[PDB]
RNA sequence: UCCGUGAUAGUUUAAUGGUCAGAAUGGGCGCUUGUCGCGUGCCAGAUCGGGGUUCAAUUCCCCGUCGCGGAGCCA
RNA sequence: AAAAGACUUCA
RNA sequence: AGCUGGAGCCCAUUACGAGUUCUAUCAGGUAAAGCCAAUGAUUAGAGGCAUUGGGGACGCAACGUCCUCGACCUAUUCUCAAACUUUAAAUAGGUAGGAUGGCGCGGCUGCUUCGGUGAGCCGUGCCAUGGAAUCGGGUGCUCCAAGUGGGCCAUUUUUGGU
RNA sequence: GCUCAACGAGAACAGAAAUCUCGUGUGGAACAAAAGGGUAAAAGCUCGUUUGAUUCUGAUUUCCAGUACGAAUACGAACCG
RNA sequence: GGAUGCGAUCAUACCAGCACUAAGGCAUCGGAUCCCGUCAGAACUCCGAAGUUAAGCGUGCUUGGGCGAGAGUAGUACAAGGAUGGGUGACCUCUUGGGAAGUCCUCGUGUUGCAUUCCC
């Protein structure tokens, strides 16, 4: 009939195909760039993975501090903005204030004095502070590197807002302030570097008030109450939950997820062979049929 | 024609040259049409095949290929009419002959000083015919098989690498007449 | 004729990757790290073009001489000549894979140590060598239900 | 007159008589031409190590 | 079997991905690039240069160089422009202008709409209008990050595109 | 034969630095002219075939066909 | 003044 | 430079060494195979398919129809490659099979670790025939010098050339 | 940041090649040059910022006498991007 | 089992055409004040209220294709050593060894680490 693409692959088959094993599975899903990844992994510095666009977005954002090993990664802490309303929060979970508090929470969690390995002098668990320039634990920022993932480095992002909460949480990310979502993006003060506008916790405050539909739960001031809240030292929650039920999930999943063939394949073949002899039209795909005689094999004998 | 003994390229001795892009200047291949006769049937109307199968691995010239082919075809028209059976020439002449060319006439030939060396100008081409290759495949019908056998016989004196006439069978002619009609 | 020596020559497949293994290397190789004196294979990534050793050195297993930034120093030995000496090559960690040539043997050394401890408990008598192939023992079957058929070679046909 | 240009013949025969040897195994093989760090720390540590070694043999 | 059987469009309904209005003659054959002015007024927004590649027939011997210009527009503005062109064309006619992609284009003079010939430096006899149309579910292939091939369902067809358009302003 | 060297309008041969080719004469067309001619205005290319490099080759390479010259011992 | 030459047979 | 001798120098069945095999583990693109796997060559049909390669016939016309010849496309088919190969031998080739080793104890650093965390190297303790096979009418090591610096041949492999 | 060689289907003019669009597209392109490898959210192609095409003096790899020299590799010590 | 983030092994994971997905999550999706961005808020960047499982995503299917695995695939082809073996040689037998690939036929069609979450 014509057709190209499909036809041009099947004729030359193998030549494309293997094209998906040029690169591998992670890239196929759209998860890992290997050009980005390779640069991080040599000295094995933790990935402060903070997605916020086309990953998890518009419901939640998340910050995980992740260490690598050769059998696959292993998070040293994680925290979700979905677990932020456990400590109180009811203003938008997609905003800078939410991202900042997730970063504060994560930094407190990652040690929690656990195991052997500490550092709580200096000051890890960095105070309730009005920022200016990166507060660390002296001279040396280590073991956390802002992993944006595949998302762009753009000033005024949630990723940089999370980074602020890491620093004011006692995590010590390497830094430069020329793409950071500055000081007042938490809501605070600013007025410096290349960056412009002081407000972004208090973005929304102007927006909504010029009337139009947006989130419930009140008003302009409401950010500050929960901005304060994630600074507090009552770490160590995230919910007890009811576990499993029986055999994996549900009857919906039982119908959905596994196989059939083996036994079932033979039945469909049997039906097909009967159909071929009962009518004679097409053996399936793209031609043949004139009694048939089972499977792909028939075409070779039906030549002469 | 002008002398060349077939012995010169007879030995399969040199590297095989079928790379047109490096081997520049290759002259005309010589068989006009490889398949002579029918070409609307294969084995359907021809439930007999006879082959001429190589006894000796040697490189048979394009010139010799033509000679064998034309003799066989001429017998077909002379003893079974114009649109008789079907001859197929089934090996094609990949291997470019270089070979020493252009001698002079001082008290040396071989121009430089007595090399001569590579950089041989191309003389022609051969098909490399290894042992058991089917040089000529002539399909026939079984009653008239003796005519095809005779045609191959006249042909066989006309190449350097000896071949033996054989009654060839593919999927028999008795496995074809089963397998066909069970899937038809 | 005085020396020249085209630096490569017959490196077509040696610098090539087969069709299935084209594209960028998994970062697992990079993340893999070695300590000094560990034995490791040399076998290049074709997608890193600087830090590459000379292709003859592939298929050699060397002892890590030292570890430095990006590339690792691996000491391997050249072949052919007189008094052929060990040579130290700067070679990428992308171009270094673990050899299993030592790994399996080291496990069998630990296995011997088990046997040594066991042996003393009994009242010594160690013997923790591996043993060469022994003679065959006897073998059975039953002649009941296995009376002879006759089988033959079969006649020549030319099939061509 | 032409002459031979190269041959690898006869080289092998000579090589298996007195040649090839092996590396010459020692404890503490040459770290000569090794990266400056490591070696720097070996120098510093050794000064202290001799003093302490006498203490730990009493 | 098109997954049509649902309840149709919230997702399925057509939209303008963009409307690309482009001038094609080629430099020296029409002008320097003073026809940027007429494009600027018509759309209301900036045109940008379009470069050339491959064999050309006309001066433009370097290839890469300004030769044409184009405006990618969209939203309400694109729909307004559409109405004027539809008002021309005969309606319930030609399959030809529709692509299998579900996109269509038409030709007609620049001057249609209220505007002076005099105020733009050129009047220009017309130029290809192309309309890029697709469904809502298109955005998966369009965005970079989580790019995925277009489904059978996700494709508009020539018949479908014409059918959606038939309802509105023709 | 080896080492060189060309070919471009009907003919004879200029030119380029990579984007682009000329002149003269012949011829074809008027005008001069009793009538032709001299004279006077008008006109007209496979840049050898051939691939390659290159954005783009008449132009810069490589091969080949033809036509030429000039060398090829102790003969 | 130097640009001026040709021009069939019966006749 | 190597081969060769001398003068020795150090130990001696301790020791390690080996034109060797095994074992176990690497590397390889030759023979060959392949071509309906990529690239390149190459034969033959057959069957499709055109909004624009060319003809004819049927038509006022058609977003018409039928034959025809080409392209292409598809499943076949045929035969090849030093400078093609997914694939792919054999004989060759490398490495390992331990006391020049492992393990315990506890020291130092300017390194490395946000952290004695780790790495390396030191003192001290524990474990023998015991780390496949086989052999070593011994081996290891250093200095110094002669001759050679035109090679030639056969089996096998192989390039040019009848 | 972007994805190409190519082809199909479309789009005033525009044909076999103009420019524009989408799909398919393992690299069939492009990376100065010879040829051969290699390479795809790049080393290509486009944009932005740039000047390490820098200072010192070794080791190392090739050719190999396990030499010089050139060129290459990866470090150090500097200073920069 | 699903999902999400990070993956490991690296085509049983891939291609083509279909089909199905509870829960909860991803996505698609609505908006353009703000940082940021273009020819175009389509991309990118930000806000996340209102939707939709159609696609993506996952999994399953179809004598499929490819890949993987096996074979009387084949003990074939080829090849080291030996012959005062056969043969004019080309080569070919045997002894002592090693041993493929495709055609072709048969069987298969992702597995699993970390963290958090979801079935009911």
């Amino acid at each position: 009939m014509s057709l190209q693409g499909g036809f041009v692959k099947t004729q030359k088959t193998h030549a494309y195909f293997k094209r998906f094993q040029v690169k591998f599975k992670r890239r196929r899903q759209g998860k890992t760039d290997y050009r980005a990844r390779i640069r991080l992994t040599n000295q094995d510095k933790n990935k402060y993975n903070t997605p916020k666009y086309r990953f998890v977005t518009n419901k939640d954002i998340t910050a995980q501090i992740v260490y690598a090993t050769i059998a696959g990664d292993i998070v040293m802490a994680a925290a979700y903005s979905h677990e932020l309303p456990r400590y109180g929060l009811e203003v938008g979970l997609t905003n800078y204030a939410a991202a900042y508090c997730t970063g504060l929470l994560l930094a407190r969690r990652v040690l929690t004095l656990r195991g052997l390995d500490q550092e709580y002098e200096g000051n890890v668990e960095a105070t309730g502070e009005d920022y200016y320039v990166e507060p660390a634990d002296e001279r040396r920022p280590f073991r956390a590197l802002l992993d944006v993932g595949l998302i762009r480095t753009t000033t005024g992002n949630r990723v940089f807002g999370a980074l602020k909460g890491a620093l004011d949480g006692g995590l010590d990310i390497p830094h430069s302030d020329k793409r950071f979502a500055g000081f007042k993006k938490d809501e605070k003060q600013l007025d410096s570097d290349i960056h412009r506008k002081y407000i972004y916790g208090g973005h929304v405050a102007d927006y909504m008030r010029s009337m139009a539909e947006e989130e419930p739960e009140k008003f302009q001031a409401h950010f500050s109450e929960y901005l304060k809240k994630g600074i507090d030292a009552d770490g160590m929650e995230s919910l007890y939950k009811k576990v499993h039920a029986a055999i994996r999930a549900d009857p919906t999943m039982a119908k959905s997820t596994k196989k059939e063939p083996a036994t079932h394949k033979r039945y469909n073949l049997k039906k097909l062979t009967y159909e071929q002899r009962k009518a004679s039209l097409v053996e399936r795909l793209n031609a043949l049929n004139s009694s048939a005689g089972a499977d792909d094999d028939d075409e070779e004998e039906d030549d002469e | 024609m002008g002398r060349r003994p077939a012995r010169c390229y007879r030995q399969i001795k040199n590297k095989p040259y079928p790379k047109s892009r490096y081997c520049r200047g290759v002259p005309d291949p010589k068989i006009r049409i490889y398949d002579v006769g029918m070409k609307k049937k294969g084995v359907d109307e021809f439930p007999y095949c006879v082959h001429l199968v190589s006894w000796e691995k040697e490189n048979v010239s394009s010139e010799a290929l033509e000679a064998a082919r034309i003799a066989c075809n001429k017998y077909m028209t002379k003893n079974a009419g114009k649109d008789a059976f079907h001859l197929r020439v089934r090996v094609h002449p990949f291997h470019v002959l270089r070979i020493n060319k252009m001698l002079s006439c001082a008290g040396a030939d071989r121009l430089q000083t007595g090399m001569r060396g590579a950089f041989g100008k191309p003389q022609g081409t051969c098909a490399r015919v290894d042992i058991g290759q089917v040089l000529l495949s002539v399909r026939c019908k079984e009653s008239n098989a003796k005519h095809a056998e005779e045609a191959l016989r006249r042909a066989k004196f006309k190449f350097p690498g000896r071949q033996k006439i054989i009654h060839s069978r593919k999927w028999g002619f008795t496995k074809f007449t089963r397998e066909e009609y069970v899937k038809l | 004729m005085p020396a020249g020596h085209g630096l490569r020559s017959r490196t077509r497949d040696l610098f090539a990757r087969p069709f299935r293994k084209k594209g960028y290397i998994p970062l697992t190789t990079y993340l893999r790290t070695y300590k000094v004196g560990e034995h490791v294979d040399v076998k290049v990534n074709g997608a890193v073009h600087k830090g590459m050793p000379h292709k003859f050195y592939h298929g050699r297993t060397g002892r890590v001489w030292n570890v430095t930034k990006r590339a690792i120093g691996v000491e391997i030995n050249k072949q052919v000549g007189n008094r052929i000496i060990k040579k130290r090559i700067h070679v990428r960690v992308e171009h270094v894979q673990p050899s299993r040539c030592n790994e399996e043997f080291l496990q069998r050394k630990l296995n011997n140590d088990k046997l040594k401890a066991e042996a003393k408990v009994r009242g010594e008598v160690i013997s923790t060598k591996r043993q060469p192939a022994g003679p065959k023992p006897g073998f059975m079957v039953e002649g009941t239900t296995i009376e002879t058929v006759t089988p033959i070679p079969y006649d020549v046909v030319n099939d061509l | 007159a032409k002459s031979k240009n190269h041959t690898a013949h006869n080289q092998s025969y000579k090589a298996h008589k007195n040649g090839i040897k092996k590396p010459k195994r020692h404890r503490q093989t040459s770290t000569k031409g090794m990266d400056p760090k490591f070696l720097r720390n070996q120098r510093y540590s050794r000064k202290h190590n001799k003093k302490s070694g006498e203490a730990e043999s009493e | 079997m098109s997954t049509e059987k649902k309840q149709l469009n919230p997702m399925r309904d057509i939209k303008v991905q963009k409307l690309v209005l482009n001038i094609s003659v080629g430099e020296s054959g029409d002008r320097l690039t003073r026809a940027s002015k007429v494009l600027e007024q018509l759309s209301g927004q900036s045109p940008v240069f379009s470069k050339a590649r491959y064999t050309v027939r006309s001066f433009g011997i370097r290839r890469n160089e300004k030769i044409a210009c184009y405006v990618t527009i969209r939203g309400e503005k694109a729909m307004q422009l559409l109405e004027s062109g539809l008002k021309v064309k005969e309606y319930e006619l030609l399959r030809r202008n529709f692509s299998d992609t579900g996109c269509f284009g038409f030709g007609i003079q620049e001057h249609i709409d209220l505007g002076m010939k005099y105020d733009p430096s050129t009047g220009i006899y017309g130029m290809d209008f192309f309309v890029v149309l697709e469904r809502a579910g298109y955005r998966v292939s369009r965005r970079r990050r989580c790019k995925a091939r277009v489904g059978i369902h996700q494709r508009v067809t020539k018949e479908d595109a014409m059918k959606w358009f038939q309802v509105k302003y023709e």
